[PDB]
């Protein structure tokens, strides 16, 4: 998938086989194996093999699909699209307004009177006025660098959805 | 070479004492009035006149014509040690730069921040003026008189004395002379506290607190 890239309902290359092993009419002959008593000692492979086709799609939003998923993509897709573009327009004005008006060379400096430093005496202060209304002394600090052996663990997976064609026969099989 | 201690007090001696019949032969001791001026800020610079030093030591005129510079340093902290006995009234305060500095005295409670004149020297009657074609190695740091025309001056710039920088963390502030015509600036603050903890903070320079003077450049050229 690093390699592939691909948008949702798109296929990859294992959606791509898929859809040729129904073009093949295979299917049919793992559904006889998995059906026929006499075929057991197949029918242990067969469960490795349908096991193998669904990885990519759950059954509960398989379970959900339906002809008319045509539109409701089309139409859920514009609004996730606008209220990602929303989203963005508010963060920035929040920066926009936090951020001092005149230009970053215009400088002046105020002292906290009472504010102790560290040191022996009161605070000063070098950055914009506007900044001291949400203040915290951190704000300056890089983050501690962690060790290479000190990590946590992640996930090296992501959700997915196959192809709507794909999708159908799943369901159907 | 001299005790320069030793020719302190000598210069301290002549400003102390010497009177050039003045004032129309009332003898009111011209450099004394003249560091009561200076006392009270009504006037920045002094210009010593070497024909009065010639009445009472010739041997300091001629060790002043050679090597001048020492003798420029050493005048103006005589200067500085004499100024406070002359001084009987207190100041208004009436410029930014001294506001820092009265602030920089509150929070306290080098010297070349706070030494506002300046001291020069008006040379001996004895020594004629040269020609510019006549000014030949051997005069290298002496004292020397000149004639000529004018031919180009610049603008007036301001030129940089002491650099003070303050603090981002530790709230302490740092100061640096300068002498030769460049200097390199600082970066991190050198003070015990951020250093023992290395917390990092960076320095910020001041043009309201650090030191300029009024500065040109000129040339001329022979008759
Ligand atoms: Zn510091």
């Amino acid at each position: 998938l690093d390699q592939e890239k691909k948008i949702d309902d798109d296929a990859s290359a294992h959606d791509q086989l898929l859809w040729a092993i129904h073009l093949s009419g295979l299917d049919d002959l793992l559904l006889f194996l998995a059906s026929s008593s006499a075929e057991e000692q197949w029918s242990l492979h067969v469960l490795e093999i349908v096991s193998l086709m669904f990885r990519d799609q759950n059954p509960e939003q398989l379970a959900g699909v339906g002809q008319g998923r045509l539109a409701q993509e089309r139409s859920a897709d514009f609004a996730e699209l606008e209220v990602l573009r929303q989203r963005e327009m508010a963060e920035k004005k929040t920066r926009a307004l936090q951020r001092g008006n005149r230009h970053s060379r215009f400088g002046g400096s105020y002292i906290v009177q009472g504010l102790k430093s560290i040191g022996e005496r009161d605070l000063i202060f070098h950055k914009g006025l506007h900044n001291l209304r949400n203040y915290s002394s951190d704000l300056g600090k890089q983050p501690k660098k962690v060790p290479k052996r000190r990590q946590a663990a992640r996930e090296l997976s992501i959700q997915r959805r196959s192809a709507l064609n794909v999708r159908l026969f799943l369901r159907d099989f | 070479l001299k005790d320069y201690a030793l020719e302190k007090e000598k210069v301290k001696k002549f400003l102390q004492e010497f009177y050039q019949d003045d004032e129309l032969g009332k003898k009111q001791f011209k450099y004394g009035n003249q560091l009561v001026r200076l006392a009270h800020r009504e006037q920045v610079a002094l210009y010593v006149d070497l024909d009065d030093v010639a009445e009472d030591d010739p041997e300091l005129v001629d060790s002043i014509c050679e090597n001048a510079r020492r003798y420029a340093k050493l005048f103006a902290d005589a200067v500085q040690e004499l100024l406070p006995q002359y001084k009987e009234r207190e100041v208004v305060n009436k410029d930014v730069l001294d506001v820092y500095i009265e602030h920089r005295l509150m929070m306290e409670q080098p010297a070349e921040l706070m030494r506002r004149f300046e001291l020069y020297f008006q040379g001996p009657s004895s020594n004629k003026p040269r020609v510019i074609r006549e000014v030949r190695a051997d005069s290298v740091g002496k004292l020397v008189t000149v004639r000529g025309i004018v031919t180009r001056v610049s603008e007036v710039k301001p030129k940089m004395v002491v650099a003070t920088y303050t603090c981002d963390q530790c709230g302490a502030e740092t100061y640096q002379p300068i002498q030769s015509p460049t200097f390199m600036p600082l970066i991190m603050c050198p003070s015990q506290e951020c250093q023992t903890n290395r917390s990092g903070g960076r320095l910020y320079l001041q043009t309201r607190g650090s030191r300029f003077i009024k500065f040109q450049e000129m040339k001329m050229q022979e008759h």
